[PDB]
């Protein structure tokens, strides 16, 4: 990345490199320069390939074979077992993506341009523009229907009550609030702020 | 495959020795924990115990296993060894990937 | 309703109620670090601007072949058409045509196939909402790593987010265990839970928390006597009927 | 051009976009905001439950499609026409 | 589907009909009117386009 | 370029078919190797045990 | 003669109070049969003599 360094390396691919004109490390995927070869292993940072990978050591750039975890073994025996005595729970979050921008295209105006003579042209080629807007509306109708069946699933809207005795559970980080005007609850007002196009 | 004529072949960057060592580990923990090592850490139980459970979630009382533990123990290698032999028969059960 | 949500993962729900206070610290601290989780970016978003970024790439990339040539003697429709006769103007005309034609032939199947990709995922999204949200899951993975409780669902500019809450075991200690015990010649099995033992004594605790009980007829039932069984121990069972038939003296 | 702005709603007829939609009333067509559904609230407590005292078995039905009609194309005869020469 | 079958083979079999740019949109007329080395010329534009 | 365009396509289309089947072959990894599926016909014929 | 067994195995045990739950007489089911039911706690009721 630009903002941590400038340092960079350089890979070939898929060459002995014997022929091709510092650290020179030869790889399977084939060599790089400007990478030091180390001992050690991490997680891979970036994915070069054939099981290698590099990262920025913090002030050079090294190669390093990947580690899949770290390594235990488990006391198994014929008359042990292991039984919890406490308990944590934990909230993690899944995002799925449902639908995207509906567009359209009209030929005349994208090929054509307005020209009388293009389209007179253009009309003894068939009928490929009314297939392509039928596979742009077809692409552009089915967006709601994505939209419908994923949200939509309760009949009825209930509202929340205006007590909040819930038994020591605090949802006000999830529960809209009326103030602002949009209507939406903190996360998700934090989650619109970071999608920009 | 081959390489000539512009075009290349790019190696995955996992290698079949991670593929295995991660299917070893897989092995390892479900026959060395049972399920619990899927949800947390992993809890050492022995496997007698773990088939009672396992006998129990399908409306099975774990009684019956304890009292036939030979008869199944002697059923599962009799199975794993026809299944070993099935594959080596060339049968070509292995046509998806061949495809 | 946690009381409920418990006893659907195989844990009493008793233990909910002198922990009710530790359980909604905890759910209100996870909830304040997603908050900062989320405050702090690790392209966690990254699904749907990757979505966003392609789509734009390929409608620009689509804007640019307007100023491609196609072999004419130049690209702008106009000044063919002002400089040129029709008889041999007509033979650009038909080559650019060609080339804008091809051009969009190409955005076209693009758009189909990431259209199949998206409605997959969206096809995915509406079963995990009305798996997680709308009941309490029993397949492991789907609604979060552990033993799901319940999820809720936040809107997104192009899809859709979940909060799964998970009960996870903490911390362990290990004990010596025995399949059954045998009394009186015959053999004794756990309705629920198994057998633990601290070295002295034998108790009863359940699957998932340790919660200590005494060996009991009323836990435990019979089956046959005790030879048959490997690796039974010897230790004796309890009755509660003996003493109050005792003090009915 | 042509539709009639009233302060009602209801469920979407025919789609429109930004949340129109237009109908015929039955003997003109309006525009209208669309209705998500109806709205209650429901009377929680930290000591009051509900519990069913009957049933209703109901009967739903679903309709997959499994398959499409199998056609074939012959590229020679359809681009050609038997002809020699274009072959 | 069924109807979206329907249409795609109708749609294909509705543009035999074009022209692309020949003289004729019949081959047969193509062939039976030209001599086949400046013929050959406006058989392949109809090839293309088929 | 007509040609090579038709093979990115036609790998593009086999894209989808083997993404498909990772996804359920991950599915039957984490449902049928890390528990105990309760679900007919997921694991194998019968009931499933590990 | 009557007995409990399993789901999916064959274990005949004797019909037993602790194994079963009484609700309502027995006019309304259909196909109900007329047997008798083992009571444990008779045996020790008579022991306390
Ligand atoms: C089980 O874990 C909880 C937290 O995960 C423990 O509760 C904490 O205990 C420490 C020990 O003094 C206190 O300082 C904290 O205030 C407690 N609460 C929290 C939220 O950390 C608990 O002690 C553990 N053991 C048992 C038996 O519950
Ligand atoms: C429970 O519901 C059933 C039907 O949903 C009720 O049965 C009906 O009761 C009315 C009362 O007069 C009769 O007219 C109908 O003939 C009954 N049958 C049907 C099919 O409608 C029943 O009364 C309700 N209550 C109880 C306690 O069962
Ligand atoms: C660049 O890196 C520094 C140090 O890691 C960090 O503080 C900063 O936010 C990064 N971005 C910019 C735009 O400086
Ligand atoms: C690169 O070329 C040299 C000289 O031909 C050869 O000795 C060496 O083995 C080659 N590298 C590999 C990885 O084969
Ligand atoms: C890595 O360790 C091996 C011994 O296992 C050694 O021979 C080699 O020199 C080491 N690599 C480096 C870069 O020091
Ligand atoms: C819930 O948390 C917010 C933010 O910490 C706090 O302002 C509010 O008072 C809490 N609710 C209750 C009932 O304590
Ligand atoms: C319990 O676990 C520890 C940690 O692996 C092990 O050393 C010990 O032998 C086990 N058994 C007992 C009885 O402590
Ligand atoms: C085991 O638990 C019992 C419970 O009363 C206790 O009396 C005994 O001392 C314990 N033994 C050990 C070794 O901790
Ligand atoms: C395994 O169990 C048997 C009895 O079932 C016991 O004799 C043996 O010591 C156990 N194995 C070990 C390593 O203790
Ligand atoms: C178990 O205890 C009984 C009590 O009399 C004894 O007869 C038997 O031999 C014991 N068995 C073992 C394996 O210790
Ligand atoms: C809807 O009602 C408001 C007053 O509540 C009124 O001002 C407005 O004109 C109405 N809409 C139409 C289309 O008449
Ligand atoms: C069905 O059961 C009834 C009693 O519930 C009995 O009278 C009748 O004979 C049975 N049906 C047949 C075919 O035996
Ligand atoms: C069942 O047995 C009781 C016992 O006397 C008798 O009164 C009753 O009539 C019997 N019913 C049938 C259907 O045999």
């Amino acid at each position: 990345g630009t903002n941590t360094s400038n340092q960079v390396a350089v890979l070939y691919q898929g060459v002995n490199c014997t022929e091709v004109p510092s650290n020179v490390f030869q790889t399977r995927a084939g060599c790089l320069i400007g990478a030091e070869h180390v001992n050690n292993s991490y997680e891979c940072d970036i994915p070069i390939g054939a099981g290698i990978c590099a990262s920025y050591q913090t002030q050079s750039i090294i190669a390093y074979t990947m580690s899949l975890g770290a390594e235990n073994s488990v006391a198994y025996s014929n008359n042990s077992i292991a039984i919890p005595t406490n308990f944590t729970i934990s909230v993690t979050t899944e995002i799925l993506p449902v639908s995207m921008t509906k567009t359209s295209v009209d030929c005349t105006m994208y090929i054509c341009g307005d020209s009388t003579e293009c389209s007179n042209l253009l009309l003894q080629y068939g009928s490929f523009c009314t297939q392509l807007n039928r596979a742009l509306t077809g692409i552009a109708v089915e967006q709601d229907k994505n939209t419908q069946e994923v949200f939509a699933q309760v009949k009825q809207i209930y509202k929340t009550p205006p007590i909040k005795d819930f038994g020591g559970f605090n949802f006000s980080q999830i529960l809209p609030d009326p103030s602002k005007p949009s209507k939406r609850s903190f996360i998700e007002d934090l989650l619109f702020n970071k999608v920009t196009l | 495959a081959q390489k000539f004529n512009g075009l290349t072949v790019l190696p995955p960057l996992l290698t079949d020795e991670m593929i295995a060592q991660y299917t070893s580990a897989l092995l390892a923990g479900t026959i060395t924990s049972g399920w619990t090592f899927g949800a947390g850490a992993a809890l050492q139980i022995p496997f007698a115990m773990q088939m009672a459970y396992r006998f129990n979630g399908i409306g099975v009382t774990q009684n019956v296993l304890y009292e036939n533990q030979k008869l199944i123990a002697n059923q599962f290698n009799s199975a794993i060894g026809k299944i070993q032999d099935s594959l080596s028969s060339t049968a070509s059960a292995l046509g998806k990937l061949q495809d | 309703q946690m009381a409920y949500r418990f006893n659907g993962i195989g844990v009493t729900q008793n233990v909910l109620y002198e922990n009710q206070k530790l359980i909604a610290n905890q759910f209100n601290s996870a909830i304040g670090k997603i908050q900062d989780s989320l405050s702090s970016t690790a392209s966690a978003l990254g699904k749907l601007q990757d979505v966003v970024n392609q789509n734009a790439q390929a409608l620009n990339t689509l804007v640019k072949q307007l100023s491609s040539n196609f072999g004419a003697i130049s690209s702008v429709l106009n000044d063919i058409l002002s400089r040129l006769d029709p008889p041999e103007a007509e033979v650009q005309i038909d080559r650019l045509i060609t080339g804008r034609l091809q051009s969009l032939q190409t955005y076209v199947t693009q758009q189909l196939i990431r259209a199949a990709e998206i409605r997959a995922s969206a096809n995915l999204a509406a079963t995990k909402m009305s798996e997680c949200v709308l009941g309490q899951s029993k397949r492991v993975d789907f609604c979060g790593k552990g033993y799901h409780l319940m999820s809720f669902p936040q809107s997104a500019p192009h899809g859709v987010v979940f909060l799964h809450v998970t009960y996870v075991p903490a911390q362990e200690k290990n004990f010596t265990t025995a399949p059954a015990i045998c009394h009186d010649g015959k053999a004794h099995f756990p309705r629920e839970g198994v057998f633990v033992s601290n070295g002295t004594h034998w108790f009863v605790t359940q699957r998932n928390f340790y919660e200590p009980q005494i060996i009991t007829t009323d836990n435990t039932f019979v089956s046959g006597n005790c030879d048959v069984v490997i690796g039974i121990v010897n230790n004796t069972v309890y009755d509660p009927l003996q003493p109050e038939l005792d003090s009915f003296k």
